[PDB]
DNA sequence: TCGGATGTATATATCTGACACGTGCCTGGAGACTAGGGAGTAATCCCCTTGGCGGTTAAAACGCGGGGGACAGCGCGTACGTGCGTTTAAGCGGTGCTAGAGCT
DNA sequence: AGCTCTAGCACCGCTTAAACGCACGTACGCGCTGTCCCCCGCGTTTTAACCGCCAAGGGGATTACTCCCTAGTCTCCAGGCACGTGTCAGATATATACATCCGA
């Protein structure tokens, strides 16, 4: 289809939340948005990996876990982890 | 009349092009160049106008990292001109020669 | 037929680079040097690209094209599409 | 009434659309639940900090709008986003402005 | 208990030594990696392959996608060869049943 | 039926064309997997393996042993600048280095 | 309770490495840095392979974990299964 | 007086010598421990595989090879014989491992 | 030393095209329900990792002489930087087209 | 296979500032020298790596069983994405502070 999906609307959510004051160029709105895609793509590249070396067939939150802590450096995936694994508790806990 | 001395200048050049973000090749002649060498490999190619652009950010950037290591280089030779063996030694252990 | 456009990149042009790169002198010879390390990197860039292109039976080599050929080499360039 | 699932993690990177993209991507032949939304929850953080110190950069530069030289900044100046991003390239970003001593005056 | 079956590509790269070599014989290390040089480079191919569907939005990998990723991830001469004979044993194949 | 000949046979090839078939399934490469994939994917296994083979076999007779070792191995991907180039972020175990030193540190009269 | 092995690694042992390294003079100061670097590379694939075994929920280190570790690290090590 | 070899020649016998074989280097025992006191700052009673501790081995054996191929060109490059801190420092700047 | 030249920094004002905001709408996320087998659990086994003893014997550590190379200091020249007049062609605006990327 | 109509290609004309050739000085390349130190090669001392055999126990691999979680399917609807919009952020233009460099 001719539509375009981008994260940029979400980006610009989280830019609002960061700083409301502060607006982004359409240039640099483009290189956050192969930004997200990149790390999206190695996470879920290296999830695969896990499951594959495991021999399972599903991706959990486990993979996506491990993942980010092979991926991340020491500070940003220990910050990560708490950010993901609070995300996941407070989704399966408000139902 | 009033002369910069040798190198005062290009201090001067250095922190005027690590401010600046432009791209320092001419536009038209690198595109030139990206022609003469595609054609190359399969003839009347043709290019997205950000395909060219592409290829020139890139190149840039790696060719002005690549003369960060180069100068490095250089500065542990106790020198401050970069020589060619300086690019070639750091190709050589940046493993692409 | 283009050709001997690898002259075309100004000397300046090889300076500015250098200067960006905190080059603080820069001997006669580096220009040349760097016009054939260029044509190198070019080449295997384009070369994949173009590959990318004709895998994909197009006639138009698409930025995206690049930007895979980069993501292969190991240099993704963030800017031009995901 | 429909609540998307990025409201109810708290998120607002679209878990349905990473959701899409772990099946579509053929990554696995399964997704868990859990697995976009802890995601698209890494994806938001990452993108928070980037925006933080490129928003930083821009107010040190007295701008208000984010263009790619204080991404670029942003990302060479954080000492964990340029590991992350050491093999990338950013458009017009630039590079950082350094001098070796050795050439500065006597 | 029995172990269970490993699969390895020893007795195939034995039969192709057997060819390049009649008299020459083949370590159990160094078959190891001979079977870990096989398995590297068929994921290496695949996962190219794999990126070649998905860049064209493909459901399904051909000899085409096999043919460009061999084009380029082998460097020069080797690309040249090896789609020569990945295109002679494929246009055979299709004589046969 | 038929007496069943296995693809790999109807190719020409030794490498098995069915277990690269398998494996570019489980291996979820993709959603699907053309029947002339694993048939050209196994020919360029099978002629980088002859590829090297031939090479390490040739080191072996330089060196006058008749068994592949990884010093072999090594010597072959070393030597051969296109290998080299394929091979040039793997690591041999056991294979050493290429017996190289620097001329400016051998001694001069 | 093990400490200080980074010590253990003897002087001839580095001087070794870089003999085969083909380095004919070694400044008695390498031994130390050459310690440091080789610790750090040890810290970064040993981290990963790790997290490969916890991952697994296993107690042991595998060599697949060393191997997928090294994989992951940007260097492909052939000799030890994968 | 006894006879001795000139600075320099046992070493360029020494390089050939290590070049010719392809024996790992480091004693096992030193580097085993090492291993474990690494991996014990990561979690506690870890086990490792004989084959584990020998793939670890020869990926360090062969890294520090390498980095020192990288540091004797830039030492040299300096036109110098011996390898000083400041070549590894160097060599591993330009890699982009710092 | 030091004063003069003088590039960069900073404050003000005009402008504008870019992005910040609104809209229509439609498609793909959300809700609902199912099958069914992947993942999880439990019980078992056994093999291979951890640990110790013994001793030896090769390898490591230690001292020393001394030599050759690390490199401080110097000469000096020619190479590279700075400056200028020249002029080149890159960049821009505009017009023509139509191959061929995109979609059905 | 067919249609569309995008935008890549080609060309002209003008501008002007980047590119160039050249003048010419001294910054810096590096050949040469002194030297002293620290690294080498060797003998000696010694220590802990290695071999080898035995313990044992745990945790990895395996089987059996289960179930609850995800993929498929369906409905639904308002979130998100092209289109529309405009106003105000930073480029452009000007004024003008203030540090640094060089020649004396």
């Amino acid at each position: 289809k001719s539509r375009k999906e981008s994260y940029a609307i979400y980006v610009y959510k989280v830019l609002k939340q960061v700083h409301p004051d502060t607006g982004i160029s359409s240039k640099a709105m483009s290189i956050m948005n192969s930004f997200v895609n990149d790390v999206f793509e190695r996470i879920a590249g290296e999830a695969s990996r896990l499951a594959h070396y495991n021999k399972r067939s599903t991706i959990t939150s486990r993979e996506i876990q491990t993942a980010v802590r092979l991926l991340l450096p020491g500070e940003l995936a220990k910050h990560a982890v708490s950010e993901g694994t609070k995300a996941v508790t407070k989704y399966t806990s408000a139902k | 009349p009033h002369r910069y001395r040798p190198g005062t200048v290009a201090l001067r050049e250095i922190r005027r092009y690590q401010k600046s973000t432009e791209l320092l090749i001419r536009k038209l002649p690198f595109q030139r160049l990206v022609r003469e060498i595609a054609q190359d490999f399969k003839t009347d190619l043709r290019f997205q106008s950000s395909a060219v652009m592409a290829l020139q950010e890139a190149s840039e950037a790696y060719l002005v990292a690549l003369f960060e290591d180069t100068n490095l280089c250089a500065i542990h030779a106790k020198r401050v001109t970069i020589m060619p063996k300086d690019i070639q030694l750091a190709r050589r252990i940046r493993g692409e020669r | 037929v283009l050709r001997d456009n690898i002259q075309g990149i100004t000397k300046p042009a090889i300076r500015r680079l250098a200067r960006r790169g905190g080059v603080k002198r820069i001997s006669g010879l580096i220009y040349e040097e760097t016009r054939g390390v260029l044509k190198v990197f070019l080449e295997n860039v384009i070369r994949d690209a173009v590959t990318y292109t004709e895998h994909a039976k197009r006639k138009t080599v698409t930025a995206m094209d690049v930007v895979y050929a980069l993501k292969r080499q190991g240099r993704t360039l963030y800017g031009f599409g995901g | 009434k429909a609540k998307t699932r990025s409201s109810r993690a708290g998120l607002q990177f679209p878990v349905g659309r990473v959701h899409r993209l772990l099946r579509k991507g053929n990554y696995a032949e399964r997704v868990g639940a859990g697995a976009p939304v802890y995601l698209a929850a890494v994806l938001e953080y990452l993108t928070a900090e980037i925006l933080e110190l490129a928003g930083n950069a821009a107010r040190d530069n007295k701008k208000t709008r984010i263009i790619p030289r204080h991404l670029q900044l942003a990302v060479r100046n954080d000492e964990e986003l340029n590991k992350l991003l050491g093999r990338v390239t950013i458009a017009q970003g630039g590079v950082l402005p350094n001098i070796q001593s050795v050439l500065l005056p006597k």
